């Protein structure tokens, strides 16, 4: 029937990666959240016009188990790489999470989305000309988000899906 | 009739329910919501005991209370006042008769007795179960100090004398088992020997009991107050989730020690053996419910150094294939056949505790602190709730202890493994890369031979256990 | 996984909680800490069968004896406790019985009559006596030891099988 995306979301700990996911699977308009409920996880949507089915994988938590990345990231087709724009260190973490990305799926071309997320009102840090460049030396889009606001979310998970279909 | 209460302007605690300060759930109610007083009235309430409800309080309340206020409303909570004589009694008193005082004396019963009873039984359990609210404030113990040594009168007095005890005890601070454990198992390293232990040398059987004995109390060691409001992963974490982090680094540590003998094994052959005897302590694994353990392995054989190692997984047994197989199918579809099978095995077990820790954090994400209602801010206690039901699967894990015997010396070697030495994270796992490439070529390059490393038997012993008289 | 809800019931410093914490934790507890209300969970293959068990732990002490109506509501069976060193915690197990009976509206409740302290010598109330009781209520009769384990798994999975038979 419909495709199924093996979405895999990466990216420091501690800086509101997990708000991406939740935001998307969400009762976008309610804001309540149960993790455990079986295919929590799993959203089906329409992206141009073709309907299919989302399963994100998002270990937000698990960061400190470090050598279970390679196993949770071989089972993905297309990633999102987060960082916070509040913290340079999880921008500085981006160019090895690509690394491992690409060394786990055995390829230079892996289907991926830079994604910067504005988790609170902390002064941010990393300007969005910073990561654009990044993306750009990539060849990766690049997409800005809202922890709070939903901005940039369903753009960040429909460019990965469009990243996929145009691999 | 239902009994009268104090006015709400004495006494806090008597103001009706409206949903202006407490929301329930669609057989005792269920809160959704509510503001702190209508919580902490209802924790102690006149009408029914709530165990849970008094767990996923104290487990979650600093989320919306300091621990000092928290003490404040319940001693607020336990000072009621007692009605006035109603008419009959009145004139009873007028004529020198003793009055009935049947309204006061059902009041003491019915309301004041269980309230103070509850309130001393949150008092209890504060102090037995989270009592680092205490150890981290020295002023709050003096004033919980303070209030179970003051409260009067004698319906009160056995459980005030035995909470004054507890603390004590808790301020200055054994299993039974019916069979023996069984008889540790000895290979080529031999009782005392520790110069010789490794992967090859010691029993499998007694490297997983030994690792399963050392993953069990680190599960059993982790606290509540190590998980709630996601401190693990923020800014203070080493100084909120020690025993968390401890549990975790074990955990990695041995996954990058047996990637780490994989690679390091140049020869096919001994390479083969190493796999397979590591699939055979996964096997052990399995059988005692050590699912921390079960993983451990299945995440090194999945990482990037050793899953590209075709030529060796060519060579393993089929048996020992299906036995990684399953369990690797374990964590497949967001791990759905761990969580059936952890829900159906009999304990003791070891969790994989990386489930709960993205469940605990999600959940408090992806709700919000408070709801809104008729311009007041309500607490949102459905959101607790959901966090001290994982906090309690966790706990409900950590009572059963395993019957097998430590051996005081494989127990060193397992918390002594460095095989990162003093390397860095990505310098090592780029020298365990490079190693796999050197061992297994990327095709079109040819396969290179290499000398033996071993000089003892690498023949398994099994992992069926032994048992001489 | 089917959820159990077992009360353990009886008179003060009969071994409720050091039976309960025996099956709970392995621990035998040395300490006499009157209970108000404690509650416990167990996973455990009974029979074949996983199962969860919810176990409330009850307060013995007669200063609580108005309090027990509630609690009795929600179980679905009780471990109703004396020990075999005290004649009055045995005579008081009928007054248990009948309130269970009476809030539950119910002649057949799950019930275990369990006779704690077995590892003690010096006994006062006979096993037969004990077992004649049981049998007029139609219950089994199980003597335990909190500090040795006997008998323990035995009256509470013997409880399980009568809420999962009822
Ligand atoms: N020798 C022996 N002592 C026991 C046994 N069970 C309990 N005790 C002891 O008896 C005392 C009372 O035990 P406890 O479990 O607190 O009794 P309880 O019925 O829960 N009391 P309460 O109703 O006040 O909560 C403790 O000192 C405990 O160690 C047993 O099987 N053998
Ligand atoms: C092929 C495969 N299946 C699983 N698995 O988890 O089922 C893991 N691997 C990788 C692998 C395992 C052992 C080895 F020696 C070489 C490679
Ligand atoms: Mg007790
Ligand atoms: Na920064």
């Amino acid at each position: 029937g419909m495709t199924e995306y093996k979405l895999v979301v990466v990216g420091a700990g501690g800086v509101g990666k997990s708000a991406l996911t939740i935001q998307l699977i969400q009762n976008h308009f309610v804001d309540e959240y149960d993790p455990t409920i079986e295919d929590s996880y799993r959203k089906q949507v329409v992206i141009d016009g073709e309907t299919c089915l989302l399963d994100i994988l998002d270990t937000a938590g698990q960061e400190e188990y470090s050598a279970m990345r390679d196993q949770y990231m071989r089972t993905g087709e297309g990633f999102l790489c987060v960082f916070a724009i509040n913290n340079t260190k999880s921008f500085e973490d981006i160019h090895q999470y690509r690394e491992q990305i690409k060394r786990v799926k055995d390829s230079d071309d892996v289907p991926m989305v830079l994604v910067g997320n504005k988790c609170d009102l902390a002064a941010r840090t990393v300007e969005s000309r910073q990561a654009q460049d990044l993306a750009r030396s990539y060849g990766i889009p690049y997409i800005e988000t809202s922890a709070k606001t939903r901005q940039g979310v369903e753009d960040a998970f429909y460019t990965l899906v469009r990243e996929i279909r145009q691999h | 009739g239902q009994m009268r209460l104090p006015s709400a302007d004495v006494y806090r605690f008597a103001e009706p329910d409206s949903e202006e300060n407490i929301i329930f759930e669609e057989g005792i109610p269920i809160i959704k919501a509510g503001t702190v007083i209508k919580l902490i009235e209802r924790l102690t309430y006149h009408m029914y005991a709530d165990p849970n409800f008094v767990r996923t309080f104290l487990t979650t309340y600093r989320s919306f209370c300091k621990p000092q206020e928290l003490l404040s409303l319940i001693i607020e909570r336990f000072e009621i006042p007692e009605p006035e004589p109603t008419e009959a009694d009145r004139i009873a008193i007028e004529n020198g008769d003793q009055p009935l005082s049947a309204e006061l004396k059902r009041f003491r019963k019915e309301y004041i007795q269980p309230v103070q009873l509850r309130v001393l039984n949150v008092c209890r359990h504060w102090v037995e179960h989270h009592f680092y609210d205490f150890e981290r404030d020295a002023y709050l113990l003096q004033r919980m100090e303070e209030f179970i040594g003051t409260v009067r009168g004698k319906a009160m007095k056995k459980w005030v004398e035995s909470i004054t005890k507890i603390i004590q005890r808790k301020k200055i601070a054994n299993i039974t088992f019916q069979s023996s454990p069984p008889t540790v198992e000895w290979h080529i390293s031999r009782p005392g020997h520790i110069e010789t232990f490794d992967l090859l040398t010691l029993h499998p059987i007694e490297i997983a009991r030994q690792l399963t004995l050392l993953e069990s109390d680190l599960y059993r060691a982790v606290q509540p107050s190590e998980l709630v409001g996601s401190v693990w992963t923020k800014e203070d974490k080493e100084i909120n989730s020690p025993n968390l982090l401890k549990m975790i680094r074990h955990t990695t540590n041995l996954t990058l020690w047996f990637e780490k003998c994989i690679v390091e094994t140049e020869n096919l052959e001994e390479r083969v053996a190493v796999v397979s005897r590591i699939i055979e302590i996964l096997q052990v694994f399995q059988e005692l419910n050590n699912f921390n353990g079960v993983l451990e392995v299945v995440s090194a054989m999945n990482s990037s150094p050793v899953y590209r190692l075709d030529h060796t997984f060519e060579q393993i047994p089929s048996r020992q294939k299906k036995i990684l197989e399953e369990a690797h199918e374990l964590s497949e579809d967001h791990y759905k056949k761990y969580l059936a099978k952890l829900r159906s095995i009999n304990p003791p077990c070891v969790p994989f505790f990386g489930i709960y820790l993205t469940n605990i954090l999600k959940t408090e994400e992806g709700n919000p602190e408070v709801l809104k209602r008729h311009g007041k801010e309500l607490i949102n206690f459905s959101k607790r709730r959901k966090v001290a039901e994982i906090t309690g699967e966790i706990q409900q894990y950590q009572n059963q202890p395993y019957c097998l015997r430590v051996e005081s010396d494989i127990k060193r070697f397992f918390e002594n493994l460095n095989p990162m030495g003093n390397s860095m994270e990505k310098e090592f796992t780029d020298y365990l890369f490079n190693k796999s490439l050197e061992i297994e070529p990327r095709n079109p390059k040819p396969l290179p031979r290499f000398p033996k490393k071993y000089s003892y038997p690498l023949k398994s012993p099994g992992v069926r256990p032994s048992n001489p008289r």
